[PDB]
RNA sequence: UCAUGGAGAGUUCGAUCCUGGCUCAGGAUGAACGCUGGCGGCAUGCUUAACACAUGCAAGUCGGACGGGAAGUGUUUCCAGUGGCGGACGGGUGAGUAACGCGUAAGAACCUGCCCUUGGGAGGGGAACAACAGCUGGAAACGGCUGCUAAUACCCCGUAGGCUGAGAAGCAAAAGGAGGAAUCCGCCCGAGGAGGGGCUCGCGUCUGAUUAGCUAGUUGGUGAGGUAAUAGCUUACCAAGGCGAUGAUCAGUAGCUGGUCCGAGAGGAUGAUCAGCCACACUGGGACUGAGACACGGCCCAGACUCCUACGGGAGGCAGCAGUGGGGAAUUUUCCGCAAUGGGCGAAAGCCUGACGGAGCAAUGCCGCGUGGAGGCAGAAGGCCCACGGGUCGUGAACUUCUUUUCCCGGAGAAGAAGCAAUGACGGUAUCCGGGGAAUAAGCAUCGGCUAACUCUGUGCCAGCAGCCGCGGUAAGACAGAGGAUGCAAGCGUUAUCCGGAAUGAUUGGGCGUAAAGCGUCUGUAGGUGGCUUUUUAAGUCCGCCGUCAAAUCCCAGGGCUCAACCCUGGACAG
C-alpha cells in the first residue's frame, strides 16, 4: 500500500477496542440487569427472605466479576466500579432494608 | 514531568540561552516556576543556582540532553 | 453634578471624534469609478469654475470629488483614487482625486511642489 | 477568606436561605464608597433560620446550582 | 529636600470683554499614495473575504515486541502488516463567546500514561486475528469467501496491604525482550510527590430603557440513576420558588490580559509582532480510543462546493509554510538547513520536524554612517534683482593638496559546537590586510497670520490655492514660473485612524438671573447626607510582617555588540 499510514493505522485499532469495549460493558449490562431483575423479583414475591439470598448472592457475584475484571482493563476507571458495585449493594441493602435483616447506625 | 531546558533568549546570532525548568509540553519559550540558571555560549559566565536545581533534580525533572551536558561540568551531582 | 449620584449614575459621554470622511470608511483612500465629470461654482464670495469628478467608490458609497491642479484627462468611465480632504467652497464635495496615481494623470508642466500633483522630475 | 455575613430574606424553601450581602465598595473613577447588595442561596440541614436573621457564608461542596454555600453563626463579640 | 510636568494662535464684532464651536501647532502608526532614493544593524510584513484553493512539503518512529518476505552471499540492510507510544504537543486564525471565557484571589468533591520516591508480585493453560497462499469482484478507491500463523496482541483458573458491603461474605493481575553471564529495559497491583488538567466561588469585566418584565428543569427538596468528581447533570413526585429599575430579558458590539500609544496627572483610546489563557478548524451534528479530544492535517452522518470516473462510484478540506486566484489603497520566496534550540520515538545508532535556525524582496519602522576634509587671488563666466552705483547666488563653484567610511580590484578569515574525535544551512558570510581613487552617491515640503522663510515675471473673480480665516476683477509677500530663503534629510509631504491641545463630559477641573441650561409648585417612598457627649467591636481607615500579581515591557544601575537601536544580569517603588 502506501508508505505511510500512520492514522488509518489507529482507526483500525479504534474499529478493533470498539468491538471489544462495546462488546463486554455490554455484558456488564447483562449481567447488572440479571441481578436487579431477581432482586426485583424476590422484592416482588418470596415469601421466605433468609433462604433464597444465595442465588442473588451467587449472580451478584458474577456482576462483581465482570465489573472488576472490566476495572482491570482499561474501560473502567476507579470510583466507576466503586459507584457501581455500591450501587448493586445499595439495592441489596434496600430490599433486606425494607425486611427480615434489621439495620441501623 | 517538567524538564530542565534551555531556551533562546537574544537576538539574531546570538544565542544566549536560559535554563528553565519548565513543563515539557510547553513551547520552548514558556513560562516556569523559577527560571534556574543561565547558558552564554559565546563567551561569558554561566550562573548555575546549585540549591534550586537540586531540589527540582531532586524531585525528577529530567534535564535534556545539553542541560544535562552543563551539569556535568559543573560537580552539581549528589544524590542525596 | 455632585460626586454623589448624579455622576456615579453618569456624566454624559462625548460621542467621537466625529468622522471627517464618511467613506474610505476603512482606510486613507479608496478606488473610485467616475460616473461624471461635471463642473460647479462655489459659494457667493468666490467665483470660479470648479471641475468635480462625481465618482462611485469601491466601498459602496457614490461621492463628487474635486479634481486639483490644472490640466485632468478625467473621462467617463475612467478609474480614480479618492482621498479625503474638505474643499469649503463647495457644498457637497467632501474629497479630493490623487493625481499622478492610477489612470488619472499629472498635471501639465509643474516645477514647484510635484509630489501633490504626481509629476515626476524633469532635468 | 473572610465569611460573609448578612440578613436572611425568605426561607420558603427547605433547607435553603436567601441572605443579602452588602457589600461597601470604592467605585472606580469617583471616589464614594457605593454600596452593593447580592443575594445568594445558602444551605441548612437544620433549617434553623427564620425570616430577618444574620448569617455568615462559609464556602463549601456546591449543593444545587446556586447553592454552594452553609451559613452557621456569627461570632457575635458586638 | 521633593520636584523633571501643564505654552498658545486664528475665526463672530465698526471696535471691546465673554460664552461657545470649528481649525492648527505635538506625538504615534502592522499603515496607504505621491516625489526622491547610498549603505549597514535590528525589528515588522493580508488590518480586507473565518473567501475559495492548483503543486510540493508541514508526524513520525520503534526489527532490542512479533510473524512473514526481499535485496545483498556465516554476516547485514530494508520492508507492508499485527503491536508500543507519539498523532490531545508544537503551528494558524479571531468567526463566535458580555460568560468563572478571561484577570486576580480563595476552595473541595476529583483524575493523571510518560517523570522521581516507595511496598509487594509475575505460575498454569487455551482460542484466533491480520500478514501470507488460492479463488474472485472492481477503471480506480476498496474489497469478499477458503484455509494457516506469531507475540509485550486476546481469553480462562489460582494467588493480592485494593475494592464492595454494617459485618457476613465475595471480587480482582501479570509480559516478555536484549545480553555468555553480570545486568538493563520493561510488565501487574498498590502508596506519595511534582507538573498537567476537570470543577466551584468572592471581586473586575462594552453600549442601548425609543428593550420591563423574565424564568416552568425554571429555583429549591427527596428518591432513583449518571459522571473521574460536586451538581437539575438526568429523570418521577412534592414545594413555588429564582432574576430584575443598582438594568433582569432582549437587541447590538467584542476574543481576554500582561501590555502598546497618549496624557503633567488623574486617566483616555487600544489588544499587531512578544508572551499566557479560551474558542474554531469547509458549514452543522455525533460518538469512538486513550491517561488526556468530542481531536486542524482522526472516524461516521447531513448540507454546500471542487477534482477523477471506464458513469456504477470514489476522493477533498492551506484560518500550517511557501504559492495561485478574487477582494483590496496594501502586505513577500512555490528558498537553504536540522549545525544549534525545543519536541516525538528508540537500549543505543539514528530518524523526522515549513516548529525553529538562516537566507531573499520591500525606506514598512527605529537607530548609526556617507555624499568629502583643509585652503580658495576676492579676479573672471553666468542666473535673478536693482533708485543702473551695485547687490546676491558665493568660498559656493572652478582650482591646489589631504583622506577612503563607503565603491572597485585582490588576499587572509572566524566564533557560533556541546573536552572522545568528528559534526555549520548561515558562508568563504562577519571582520581584518594590501592597490587605485574625490572618486559612486540630495532630495522633498514651505515662504499671507498660527509658522522659520520674499522679492521679481505672467495671469486679471480666469486659471487656480486652501488646515481655519480667506486670497484671486492689472503692478497679487496667498494662483503659476524663476531666483533667493527656510525647515528637514535618505528621506520629505498629503491622507486615514487614536490621544493631546480640550477645563470642549469637569474626581483632580466647568456651569444654570440675563450667554446653552432650575422641573409650575408641593407632599413623600426607595435611596443619599446628617447635631453633641461617654462607652464597645474594628467593616472602612492607618502601621508592621507575610503570600501573590508569570516571563517579556516601563524605571534605576551595571554589562555586551566599534556607539546607538537591540540584547543580557540584578534590583524596586507604586498599586
Amino acid at each position: 500500500a502506501d508508505s505511510a499510514a500512520k492514522r488509518t493505522r489507529q482507526a483500525e485499532t479504534r474499529r478493533l477496542r470498539n468491538k471489544a469495549r462495546k462488546s463486554e460493558v455490554k455484558t456488564r449490562m447483562r449481567k447488572v440487569f440479571e441481578a436487579l431483575d431477581a432482586l426485583k423479583k424476590k422484592s416482588g414475591a418470596s415469601t421466605e427472605e433468609l433462604v433464597p439470598i444465595d442465588n442473588l448472592i451467587a449472580e451478584a457475584y458474577s456482576a462483581i466479576d465482570k465489573a472488576v475484571v472490566k476495572g482491570t482493563l482499561h474501560r473502567n476507571t476507579a470510583a466507576r466500579r466503586k459507584s457501581r458495585l455500591a450501587r448493586n449493594k445499595k439495592v441489596v441493602e434496600i430490599h433486606h432494608g425494607w425486611y427480615t435483616p434489621s439495620l441501623a447506625p | 514531568m517538567v524538564k530542565l531546558r534551555l531556551k533562546r533568549c537574544g537576538r539574531k546570532q546570538r544565542a544566549v540561552y536560559r535554563i528553565v525548568a519548565i513543563d515539557v509540553r510547553s513551547r520552548r519559550e514558556g513560562r516556569d516556576l523559577q527560571k534556574v540558571g543561565f547558558y552564554d555560549p559565546i563567551k561569558s559566565q554561566t550562573y548555575l543556582n546549585v540549591p534550586a536545581i537540586l531540589d527540582f533534580l531532586e524531585k525528577g525533572a529530567q534535564p535534556t540532553e545539553t542541560v544535562y551536558d552543563i551539569l556535568k561540568r559543573a560537580e552539581v551531582f549528589k544524590e542525596f | 453634578m455632585p460626586t454623589i449620584k448624579q455622576l456615579i449614575r453618569n456624566t454624559r459621554q462625548p460621542i467621537r471624534n466625529v468622522t471627517k470622511s464618511p467613506a474610505l470608511r476603512g482606510c486613507p483612500q479608496r478606488r473610485g469609478t467616475c460616473t461624471r465629470v461635471y463642473t460647479i461654482t462655489p459659494k457667493k464670495p468666490n467665483s470660479a469654475l470648479r471641475k468635480v469628478a462625481r465618482v462611485r467608490l469601491t466601498s459602496g458609497f457614490e461621492i463628487t470629488a474635486y479634481i486639483p491642479g490644472i490640466g485632468h484627462n478625467l473621462q467617463e468611465h475612467s478609474v480614480v483614487l479618492v482621498r479625503g480632504g474638505r474643499v469649503k467652497d463647495l457644498p457637497g464635495v467632501r474629497y479630493h482625486i490623487v493625481r499622478g496615481t492610477l489612470d488619472a494623470v499629472g498635471v501639465k508642466d509643474r516645477q514647484q511642489g510635484r509630489s501633490k500633483y504626481g509629476v515626476k522630475k524633469p532635468k | 477568606m473572610r465569611s460573609m455575613q448578612g440578613k436572611v430574606i425568605c426561607a420558603t424553601n427547605d433547607k435553603t436561605v436567601n441572605v443579602e450581602v452588602v457589600r461597601l465598595a470604592p467605585h472606580p473613577k469617583y471616589k464614594r464608597r457605593v454600596r452593593k447588595k447580592k443575594k445568594y442561596q445558602a444551605h441548612d440541614p437544620d433549617n434553623q433560620f427564620k425570616v430577618g436573621d444574620w448569617v455568615q457564608l462559609d464556602k463549601c461542596r456546591p449543593i444545587s446550582k446556586t447553592k454552594t454555600f452553609l451559613a452557621v453563626a456569627p461570632e457575635g463579640r458586638q
